[PDB]
Order: structure tokens, then sequence, then C-alpha cells
């Protein structure tokens, strides 16, 4: 039984190169090839390459041949992935897998973010009707890089609540807005927290 | 290149029927031992990607007996006998038989209910934001199905192109509907030169577009 | 040593 764990978020500008590290342990870590896929947003699932950490030897994805290499180290039982000239259809998932083996063995996931943008807390806006069933909500603007969670009234609302996916605005921070449905029948707070830039919002929203 | 060719690409399913996915190779993945390296895989969303199935037909562990594979050589299927809302997601087949591995591009699985028009809600800008040089109006479209909408941004009747982006939410397992956020931005000074603020909204459901709108001014 | 190690594919 092997268990690997992959090296944390990373935010890489255009053109730069990304190393992401994936660590094994278990019994026998070297009789398994470790194999590295990823997702990018909306995308289907791609396959990279793999290496045999036995004897290091790689095979890669003829897409990606020229930008990436798989390496290993043998005393760490540890092997990395460094995909060069990051463009911003690289942000994605990026995940390490035993895929040939029973079970399938992955690492938890790695997040890459291709971008010029510095860290930055969202500003949080109301969402109100102008003038049965109403709805208002929350507009957090401006916030890089994801991701932020919402919540309503902390946690003690959860009925017709919809948190969008964030886009990506011309500027490169992203946005999201996040609506409830009340009847007209008091008081509703979006909790917002991105951690990346330790900033926390409580907004008060009426009517 | 061996080429992965799965289908169809969208499947929405009524709650409790079967559903099959088929996955079709440009050569044979017979291998050489009797053994055939066909996989198949699901991601479910916000999830990791789990493995289904090995070799054909073989459940891995923790798969339930709802999902079996069959087929051979060049032409594969995965069948779920019952679809129930944990099975929402996308399925890929896995070839490991031949230079590179391959993944199919993937079946997204949704749960089919009848049509529902969207409920069309319009927010101006909070005056908040206004205070800082931008104006951002957000449309949203509630609970509606199946998943294709569009939205028409009009300001003093100008179609407005290439100043909105839009959202949409996954499947809600409960309703089995979805929602969509729309986003209108504009500099201020645009934003004070211009009186009605409108958006149309076309779907499936809906005889007519729907339309919603306010004044800047009487806001 | 370890069992079905090799069931997903040999590339």
């Amino acid at each position: 039984q092997v268990q690997l764990v992959q090296s944390g978020a990373e935010v890489k500008k255009p053109g730069a190169s990304v190393k992401v590290s994936c660590k094994a342990s278990g019994y026998y870590t070297e009789a398994y090839y470790i194999h590295w896929v990823r997702q990018a947003p909306g995308q289907g699932l791609e396959w990279m390459g793999r290496i045999d950490p036995a004897t290091g030897n790689t095979k890669y994805a003829p897409r990606l041949q020229d930008r990436v290499t798989m390496t290993r180290d043998t005393s760490t039982s540890t092997v990395y992935m460094e995909l060069s000239s990051l463009r911003s259809e690289d942000t994605a998932v990026y995940y390490c897998a035993s895929l040939y083996s029973l079970p399938v063995y992955w690492g938890q996931g790695t997040t890459v973010t291709v971008s010029s943008a510095s860290t930055k807390g969202p500003s949080v806006f109301p969402l109100a009707p102008c003038s049965s069933t109403a709805a208002l909500g929350c507009l957090v603007k401006d916030y890089f890089p994801e991701p932020v969670t919402v919540s309503w009234n902390s946690g003690a609302l959860t009925s017709g609540v919809h948190t969008f996916p964030a886009v990506l605005q011309s500027s490169g921070l992203y946005s999201l807005s996040s609506v409830v449905t009340v009847p007209s029948s008091q008081t509703y707070t979006c909790n917002v927290d991105h951690k990346p830039s330790n900033t926390k919002v409580d907004k008060t929203v009426e009517r | 290149d061996v080429v992965m060719t799965q289908s169809p690409l969208s499947l929405p399913v009524t709650l409790g029927q079967p559903a099959s996915i088929s996955c079709k190779s440009s050569q044979s993945l017979l291998y050489s031992d009797a053994k055939t390296y066909l996989n198949w895989f699901q991601q479910r969303p916000g999830q990791s990607p789990r493995r289904l199935i090995y070799q054909i037909s073989r459940l891995d562990p923790g798969v339930p007996d709802r999902f079996s594979g069959s087929g051979s050589g060049t032409d594969f299927t995965l069948k779920i006998s019952r679809v129930e809302a944990e099975d929402v997601g996308v399925y890929y087949c896995l070839q490991g038989t031949h230079y590179p591995v391959l993944f199919g591009q993937g079946t997204r699985l949704e749960i089919k209910r009848t049509v529902a028009a969207p409920s069309v809600f319009i927010f101006p800008p909070s005056d908040e934001q206004l205070k800082s040089g931008t104006a951002s109006v957000v449309c949203l479209l509630n609970n509606f199905y199946p998943r294709e909408a569009k939205v028409q941004w009009k300001v003093d009747n100008a179609l407005q192109s290439g100043n909105s982006q839009e959202s949409v939410t996954e499947q809600d397992s409960k309703d089995s509907t979805y929602s969509l956020s729309s986003t209108l931005t504009l500099s201020k000074a645009d934003y004070e030169k211009h009186k009605v603020y409108a958006c149309e909204v076309t779907h499936q459901g809906l005889s007519s577009p729907v339309t919603k709108s306010f004044n800047r001014g009487e806001c | 040593a370890i069992i079905g190690l090799m069931v997903g594919g040999v590339v």
C-alpha cells in the first residue's frame, strides 16, 4: 500500500517554469510508476507522462514533450515534474497517480495558476433589487488567486443558496457572485474568506 | 497515434434509467498476453478522479455493482444499470496498451428532468462600487433546465458584446436544475451617461425572451 | 512482493 503527497499551490508568471513534487511512502515505492495527469478548467483529463522510479526512465505526452521533464530522487522517494514556458492554458489541477496499480494511488492535487497578477483580497458588494420570491446576494470582486469560500449567516442559511464559479477578468483578477432566494415574508450576511491574503469579510445585505 | 473516441459527449439520463458510454480505439488494445488494458475513470464535481474499472470488465474496490464493462479489441462500453444522482459527472476511458497513454475526451453525465424556464433577476451596481471607478451590473437566471441559456445585455437599446462574462452552477442534486450569473462591466463615466439597463434572456422553456430592467436614477 | 501492480497498463 502506497501514499502520495504533493507540493502545495503555486502561482507563476507567463513564460516561467513550475516544479511540482510527489513524495511516495509505503513498502516498495520503487515498484510503482508515477504518472502525472492534469485537469484545466472545464477541460478534460490530459495525461502528461510517467516516470519509472526504479531507473528514472520517462515517457511523455507528445503535445508536451518539448516543455515538461520528469525526475526522481531515490533517497527521498520523491518524483518531480517541471513544466516550462508556462502559458495561461496551463492553469490547472495537476495530480500524480500510480495509474497502473490496483488500486490506483492518487496524490491530493496541486493547483497551478499562470498569471502576472499579485495577491489581492476581495471587495464585497451587495446585490439588491432596485424595488412572492425575492433574491439578494454578494458580489465578491477583484481577488487573486483563487479560491474564495462563501457562506451565509455563518452557515445556518443553506437552502436556496447558489455560489457561482469564479470568472477571470481582463485585469487578471477573479470575480464571483453568491445569491440567495428569500421570502418577502429579516437579515442576511454573506461571509467571505480569502486565505491567500488572510482576508475575511462579513457583508450584510438589506431588502 | 492511437486515437480514442468516446461517445456521446453529453449524456442526460432520467433518474433510475440505465445508460451506456461507448469508447472506440483506432487499433486493438489487446497486448502480447491475453490482456486488454482498457480502463474507465470517473470524476464527480469537486472530487478527485477515480478508477471504476480495469481490464475491460473488472471492478475496482469501492465500485458498486451498478457499473459494468464490456467489449474487446477496439470497441468498449461502460454500462450503469440504474442511474442515481451520485453518478453525475464526467467519465473517461483510458488506454494503457500503446504508447502514449491516452484519455478519451470525456462524457458528461447529468440527470434529465422536464424543461424548466429560468427566473430572471437584475441588480444595479452598488453605490459603494460606484464610489471606486467601476460599475458591475448582474443578471441572475435561477433554477432552469436544460443548461443552455442566452443572456443579451442592452443599454438604452444598444446590444452589448465583449463586456460581459458569465458562470454556471453544477446541477442541483435536489431538483436537477442549474443557475446562471452574468456580469456586465462598465466604467463609471459610461454607466452614468445612460438611462435604461436591461438583460434579455432566451431559453428552451420560454415561449419568448424575458427581459428585466431598471432605470439608473430611479434606484 | 506486490499483487496487482500493473493491471492498468504496460506503457
